[PDB]
């Protein structure tokens, strides 16, 4: 049946090339020999033997067989290298996670400098992204590494969220020890820079807001190489972390340790004056320092900017 | 889409273990010993209750596809717990599982691990993943016992007594094939049903529908009393075969 | 890591801008000509321009303007680079010593902003109170010109109009006032604001908004006798000033877009207008004086003067002399006469200044068998199209072959003692239903001619409607003699067929040498071409014969001969064809993991592929198997303009952001993933747009005499005419020259005080990285021009790391010899 994963052989795909390099293996583009559908194969190397099957892949197999959404990438199946019939122990062959193929990634469309996004294109893009994030956040899953690299785009304008390698469940009743270094620095929330370690789904919202700004400027908003340098850049635009705008900032580990040069005032509206008002309000709410005051995913979908968007009119990005 | 993980009691007469000449009593014993091994080892390591159960469910499902005579059970158990830790985000190093297993198993038992215990366990992971068809997410009776009980209102102390007695019954059912016969939701109502009988409580009074004698039907729809009683019979059988008494 | 060296063989020749004023002395009239990164200062005389000074800047010159603030004796120069380096410059001369003073400087880049579509605009107030900059959509940046602003500090005023076409400061206002054309969904409009330095915001402008032509392109600030502004469009010219409104729409300007303007008479009575087809117009402001004594604008008139080169910028000098500054063709000095000549023209060319124009393609060929090599470049565009033959002899000797049509690709076929050149010419839909060419050109002035009769796409049934006046491209293959450079034959391709790739080679066991062209059927409706041809031609006995054609399902962007087989890239696919004994192409194998296989280069059984957005991929042909294998890919995303193979492990690429990089096989065989990862080992901001990499050298080296340390030779041509050379170094030579650059950068004074390290940093809108693996040879070659005192300062405390001389302290004369050896590679 369709559900008996781990048995079908990778022979069933004609490998077309290596589309990317992943955390646990290299990612290949392949055509299905039986149907002709183009897929993406992620190689899992269990030959490491230090801790067996990578947990980053386990998270993606566990979570993506639960999540069904237009804007969440789909894992079609899991296939294997030709195994050793005589002995099960000797076998070191690897496993491939089959995903739907996506024509491009946002970083690539932007880094190559080719794409131009209009307001409506940004609406169709953000509406899909936030709708996907809501599905995940309502299912009590955290993405934990939202980056332009991980937003896969079809030429048609469909968006799918993809790398669930750092995804974990969130419990309101139980605050749990989490890893305080999840999202890449350019898209990392301020709360985690100070090392909260017990964080909300708001970490992902901050990233998606950073993407919203980046779609209007065509340049990433907060680019730095050091955690303190990022806090300063964020502080210049969103304001310096202070007790008045973020009451519980003091309970964060590094609040005394990490400090901006000045107590900068918030200038988000001024520096983003060119952004349409309907969107600017979204950015100010998404890039709010306090995780408890930062808007939710659903609230973004019930915003003047994204609420009245029609996904049927998926106006393709200008390519 | 998703695989079917439930059999009929009658089907357990035809596990690989049975067909290789193992009798029903022996396979049942092996299942209890392997499950309790997973339980005790993980408890020594400080593991969450969900992590213990997941390892146990992997274990029970494994021996629906393989024979106990070809896969030593304590190696399988250790591997199940090892994978369960990564699935449930309570990971442990394989060497630590082996260390604890050595403490708990005598030298004959630890013989199953062979000359290289870590290797025998790590090697099995490939077969375990393929066997459980990479369907790693598992739900357990505990969450439903708590979700369903939260909707009971009445004497705080009588309901808490109901919950703990039922929770004990959930822990004991992991030693049985009930995990392979009924969805967790039915097991949760069944353990509530049994404890209510034993404590002489009438649960319907605590429900929003106090004159609905079939209180379970708001929680799990379409559950016959026969199903709920068959489960109760199987749980108490463990209490009559061993020399412990209904809690 | 990798070590490479990059030098300029020919400096940029395209004129990016030109201004005239009183810069060197309050007395002389100067013409400042800006080429990419180069500023040329001339003194205007009646006989002709006199050169006085040339400086380089560590930046692309984006804005160049002359202003004279109250209290200064002479004009000062403002320049803004494309990396947002701003500065104010002064000319100072002490007898024979000429130097350029940096009076103020700073970088005006904003952390958050959207670069505008119509590019950086810089204007200065008529009272020299402020400099206006339009860098980002929705923002106007003001640098106030006070004496104390030596760092050029500035502030932003919110601008409601996000899409601005053009802006100028207006003459004759009570306050500093800007006039600009902007676009919103309702069309284009002209609007005014007043700029308040005290309030640091805009105040309501002197006159109301007026709706203007949809393609309104340029804004002219009209001098005080009249006041107001003129707006130039595609069909109409309009004048605006409060209540006054005029419009002239002479049909002559509709034919060709007007791109440049310049004021002739300081009063504002006459302006020069130029268009893309090279026509020069006089725009006349007819005056009417009322009894009140006030001077008003009565009417506007446009008069055709003649033809010039297609000019990016125009500047009137004196008498009838106009400087025609061309980026697509040769820059010129032309005389405007009051009386027309017998042909009806008032324009008579005086001098012609060489511009290698856009170098679309080029090849190196040893025409005279002199063990040297000469460079034949496809240069220029439209009526300025030419073939330029370049040889070394101390200056470069350049011979110009005019084509009067666009040259696209060139390849040399020795067997036939001729070049094959792909060209396109513009025809316009005419009343016959066909098309008519605007002027005769190479493809029409061929001795013998032929037209493709292929029936491949003839089934059509796809409608493409034509409107009278629309332009089309007509593509040809030209057979040009290598000695006379006379067009022997021209072959015209199908209607709507674009010639994209050209090679000359023998295939298989076929002894005949063929010209092979790869084409794409281009219809305006299509996002990406879906039909194409590979055509095999034979040039024999003065006639071109069609030998074979292969239909493909896409555009044949690039082709290259591969071990007797034809390697061609059709859109995403990279294909290898065999040439059968029946003289037809037969497919052997394909590679499909590409978005757009724009560029191909080969060495041995290895193939380097350049992609529109996926950087470079190293493929290999596995002869044992008859297929392709991916050796290594560059996973860093870049948009390629040209690629070249340096050696079996190093690969050279050019980015559309004016950057260069080198990728190498990671040479670590521990994991397969390492071998599949190309590590970008070199990063370098070139500052030019490289279209063509080409192995070869222009110097006549026997190599029996001392060989320079540099090894290998790659020449490249750029959009601004710049020709450069890339070569490799040993680890020892790189470190010496690198350590020296750091020493040279501390000693040498930069114009505008621009840090050299900043200039060469890799730069996209998104990223900035320090340069790596590249020696700026133009910096190294400047050691020989710095003062002897300065030379000694550079060589202090220097030790080598070469195995022959374990550690060798340097003298100035020792390094003078090392650099002089390096200047011999070009
Ligand atoms: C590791 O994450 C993934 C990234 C992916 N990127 C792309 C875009 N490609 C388009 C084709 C090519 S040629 C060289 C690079 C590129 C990028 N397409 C995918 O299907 C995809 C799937 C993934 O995981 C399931």
């Amino acid at each position: 049946t369709e559900s008996d994963w781990g048995k079908r052989c990778v022979d069933k795909f004609d490998i077309i090339g290596i589309i990317g390099e992943g955390t646990y293996g290299q990612v290949y583009k392949a055509k299905d020999k039986d149907t002709g559908e183009l897929v993406a194969l992620k190689k899992v190397r269990l030959d490491n033997e230090k801790e067996g099957f990578p947990i980053t892949a386990i998270r993606e197999i566990k979570i993506l067989r639960q999540l069904i959404h237009r804007s969440v990438v789909n894992m079609k199946e899991i296939v294997t290298d030709k195994q050793d019939a005589l002995d099960f122990k000797k076998d070191k062959g690897a496993f491939y996670l089959v995903f739907e193929y996506m024509d491009h990634d946002l970083m690539g469309l932007l880094e190559s400098g080719l794409v131009h996004f209009s307001e409506d294109h940004i609406k169709s893009f953000m509406k899909q992204l936030m709708e996907g994030l809501e599905y995940c956040h309502k299912k009590n899953f955290l993405h934990r590494d939202i980056k332009c690299s991980n937003i896969l785009l079809n030429n048609s304008g469909q968006i799918k969220l993809a790398d669930f390698g750092l995804a974990r469940l969130y419990n309101s009743e139980e605050s749990r020890p989490y890893t305080n270094k999840v999202i890449t620095l350019w898209y990392r929330p301020p709360e985690l820079l100070l090392g909260e370690e017990r964080y909300t789904p708001a970490i992902d919202v901050w990233s998606c807001g950073c993407i919203l700004g980046e779609l209007f400027t065509k340049k990433p908003i907060f680019q730095a190489n050091l955690e303190l340098a990022q806090l300063e850049l964020i502080s210049r635009l969103c304001g310096s972390p202070c007790p008045a705008v973020w009451p519980d900032v003091i309970r964060l580990p590094y609040f005394n340790t990490m400090k901006p040069k000045k107590q900068y005032r918030r200038r988000l509206r001024e520096e983003f004056s060119f952004i349409p008002s309907a969107a600017l309000d979204l950015l100010d709410h998404m890039l709010t320092l306090d995780p408890s005051k930062r808007c939710t995913a659903e609230q973004t979908l019930q915003s003047d900017f994204l609420k009245d968007v029609e996904l049927s009119k998926m106006a393709p990005p200008d390519l | 889409t998703k695989p079917c993980w439930y059999w009929d009691k009658k089907d357990l007469a035809h596990t690989p273990s049975q067909l290789e000449g193992l009798d029903p009593a022996t396979e049942a014993r092996y299942r209890r010993e392997g499950a309790r091994f997973i339980f005790d080892v993980g408890t020594r390591l400080g593991l969450h209750y969900d992590t213990l159960a997941t390892g146990i469910i992997y274990f029970h499902r494994f021996y629906m596809f393989h024979s106990f005579k070809q896969f030593p059970r304590y190696v399988t158990g250790a591997c199940c717990l090892f994978l369960a830790g990564k699935v449930e985000e309570t990971p442990k190093k394989c060497k630590d599982i082996i260390k604890t297993a050595r403490s708990l198993l005598n030298d004959v038992q630890f013989g199953q691990f062979g000359d290289d215990p870590k290797e025998e366990v790590m090697v099995l992971e490939r077969i375990l993943l393929q066997t459980i068809k990479f369907d790693l997410q598992v739900e357990h009776p505990y969450q439903f016992l708590l979700k369903y009980a939260k909707q009971l209102k009445g004497d705080k102390n009588k309901i808490q007594k109901l919950v703990q007695m039922a929770w004990t019954f959930v822990n004991d059912s992991l030693c049985t094939t009930l995990s392979l016969q009924w969805e967790p939701e039915i097991i949760a109502v069944a353990v509530m049903y049994l404890a209510g009988r034993l404590c002489k409580f009438e649960i319907q009074e605590w429900t929003s529908k106090p004159m609905y004698r079939r209180w379970w039907e708001q929680f799990v729809q379409d559950v016959p009393v026969d199903v709920l009683e068959d489960i109760c019979h199987q749980i108490l059988d463990l209490y009559s075969q061993g020399k412990q008494q209904m809690p | 890591m990798s070590y490479n060296y990059v030098v300029t063989a020919q400096k940029p020749t395209a004129v990016n801008g030109c201004v005239t004023g009183h810069f060197t002395s309050a007395e002389d009239l100067n013409l400042l000509i800006a080429k990419n990164t180069r500023l040329e200062i001339y003194v205007v005389t009646a006989e002709g321009l006199r050169p006085v000074k040339e400086v380089g800047m560590y930046g692309k010159i984006a804005v160049m303007e002359l202003f004279r603030p109250k209290g200064e004796s002479k004009d000062l120069l403002f320049i803004l680079t494309a990396k947002y380096n701003a500065c104010i410059l002064e000319y100072k001369q002490s007898g024979e010593s000429i130097d350029i003073i940096t009076r103020a400087h700073g970088n005006v880049q904003d952390r958050i902003g959207r670069p505008s579509e119509t590019g950086i605009i810089g204007i200065i107030d008529p009272e020299c109170r402020m400099i206006g900059l339009r860098l980002y959509d929705g923002l106007f940046k003001v640098i106030p010109l006070d004496r104390d602003n030596k760092e050029l500090k500035a502030f932003n005023i919110r601008l409601e109009e996000l899409h601005v076409i053009d802006v100028k400061f207006l003459y004759g206002c009570q306050a500093p006032t800007i006039c600009f054309v902007y676009q919103d969904p309702q069309g284009r409009h002209v609007k005014t604001y007043e700029v308040s330095l005290r309030e640091k915001e805009f105040n309501k402008g002197p006159w109301k908004q007026e709706n203007v032509e949809a393609e309104a392109s340029m804004v002219i600030a009209v001098p005080e006798p009249f006041g107001g502004a003129i707006i130039i469009g595609q069909e109409s010219i309009t004048y605006h000033n409060g209540d006054k409104y005029l419009a002239i729409a002479p049909p002559i300007i509709k034919q060709s877009t007007i791109v440049c303007h310049n004021r002739v008479d300081p009063n504002g009575s006459r302006y020069l207008l130029g268009d893309m087809e090279g026509r020069l117009f006089m725009l006349l402001l007819e005056k009417e004086e009322q009894m009140d004594g006030t001077v008003t604008l009565k009417d506007l008139r446009v008069e055709l003067l003649g033809e010039t080169s297609i000019a990016e910028c125009l500047t009137y000098l004196d008498n009838g002399v106009v400087f025609v500054g061309s980026r697509l063709g040769d820059s010129q000095l032309v005389k405007l006469n009051v009386d027309s000549n017998e042909q009806g023209s008032y324009v008579v060319a005086m001098e012609t200044f060489t511009n290698l124009g856009p170098i679309v393609d080029m090849c190196v060929v040893d025409l005279e068998r002199q063990g040297q090599g000469q460079l034949v470049t496809c240069s220029g565009a439209f009526k300025e199209g030419s073939l330029r033959i370049i040889r070394n002899g101390q200056k470069l000797h350049i011979r110009t072959v005019p084509l009067y049509e666009s040259p696209r690709k060139i390849c040399y076929q020795e067997v036939s003692q001729c070049f094959g050149v792909l060209s396109s010419r513009i025809e316009v839909q005419d009343t016959s239903g066909g098309t008519t060419a605007l002027r005769p050109s190479a493809s029409t002035q061929a001795l013998s001619s032929s037209v493709s009769s292929s029936k491949l796409f003839s089934s059509s049934t796809a409608p493409h409607e034509t409107s009278f006046g629309e332009e089309v491209e007509v593509h040809n293959l030209l057979i040009i003699d290598q000695h006379t450079f006379e067009v022997l034959h021209a072959h015209q391709f199908l209607q709507n067929e674009y010639a994209l790739s050209l090679v000359s080679c023998k295939l298989g066991k076929d002894p005949n040498t063929y010209f092979i062209v790869g084409t794409a059927m281009v219809y305006p409706e299509e996002a990406e071409p879906k039909q194409g041809r590979i055509v095999v031609f034979q040039y024999s006995d003065g006639k071109l014969q069609t030998v074979a054609e292969k239909e493909v399902k896409g555009a044949v962007y690039s082709m290259v001969e591969f071990n007797g087989k034809l390697l061609a890239s059709i859109n995403s696919t990279v294909r290898l064809y065999e040439w059968t004994t029946e003289k037809e192409l037969r497919t052997e194998c394909n590679h499909y993991n590409n978005i757009m296989a724009l560029y191909l280069k080969t060495k041995g059984d290895f193939i380097l592929v350049g992609d529109l957005m996926r950087s470079v991929l190293l493929l290999a042909y596995k002869p044992m198997e008859g297929n392709f294998e991916e050796i290594a890919r560059d996973f860093n995303p870049n948009w390629m303009s040209a690629v070249e193979i340096l050696d079996d492990d190093n690969f050279l690429g050019a980015e559309n952001a004016f950057n260069l990089f080198v990728c190498q096989k990671d040479s670590a065989a521990t994991t397969d993933e390492e071998r599949q990862h190309l590590q970008e080992v070199g990063l370098f901001h070139l500052g030019e747009f490289v279209n063509v990499f080409c192995h070869g050298s222009l110097v006549m080296q026997n190599l029996g005499e001392t060989s320079t340390p540099t090894q290998g030779s790659v020449l490249f041509g750029t959009v601004n005419g710049m020709i450069g050379l890339v070569t490799s170094l040993s680890e020892s030579w790189y470190n010496l020259l690198l350590d020296m650059q750091n020493r040279l950068n501390k000693v040498i004074k930069s114009v505008g005080k621009i840090e050299h390290s900043f200039w060469r940093s890799f730069h996209t809108e998104r990223k900035t990285e320090p340069a790596t693996g590249f020696i700026d040879g133009d910096l190294i070659e400047s050691f020989l021009d710095i003062s002897r005192p300065k030379m000694q300062e550079v060589v202090a405390n220097l030790q080598y790391d070469d195995g022959s001389g374990m550690k060798r302290e340097a003298t100035a004369d020792d390094l003078i010899k090392v650099v002089e050896e390096l200047t011999r590679i070009h």
